[PDB]
């Protein structure tokens, strides 16, 4: 298993997903079309900002 | 001014070269939905209209 | 393919696949038909000769 772990916008987390494009799909983290894992997020305002 | 959704604005565009990529890159757009035509082969397609 | 990205081309296309796989097969098997009746035609010409 590899875990990833990365803060983005609350309106990017949309991209993190198979087939996705977008500026963060795009050039900054990309799934492949057949990506077996999960995907787990959370608001972390109260942390990252 | 925009139109009121009741009395919808249209413009035909036509005998021009365009570059969605200005679109596709700019930063303002929460939505950009696009079917049966996909973001990026979109400045590579042409149209007659 | 010109107009579509492939994680939906895919979806696209794979009807078509699915249809022209059905059509051939459909074309395929009258043949098989289509041939042992004219085996049968060939035989009785064979006898005749």
């Amino acid at each position: 298993v590899y875990a990833d772990s990365f803060v983005i916008r609350g309106d990017e987390v949309r991209q993190i997903a198979p087939g996705q494009t977008g500026k963060i799909a795009d050039y900054n983290y990309k799934l492949p079309d057949d990506f077996t894992g999960c995907v787990i997020a959370w608001n972390s305002n109260n942390l990252d900002s | 001014r925009f139109a009121s959704v009741y009395a919808w604005n249209r413009k035909r565009i036509s005998n021009c070269v365009a570059d969605y990529s200005v679109l596709y890159n700019s930063a303002s757009f929460s939505t950009f939905k696009c079917y049966g035509v996909s973001p990026t082969k979109l400045n590579d397609l042409c149209f007659t209209n | 393919l010109a107009r579509l990205d492939k994680v939906e081309a895919e979806v696209q296309i794979d009807r078509l696949i699915t249809g022209r796989l059905q059509s051939l097969q459909t074309y395929v098997t009258q043949q098989l038909i289509r041939a042992a009746e004219i085996r049968a035609s060939a035989n009785l010409a064979a006898t005749k000769m």
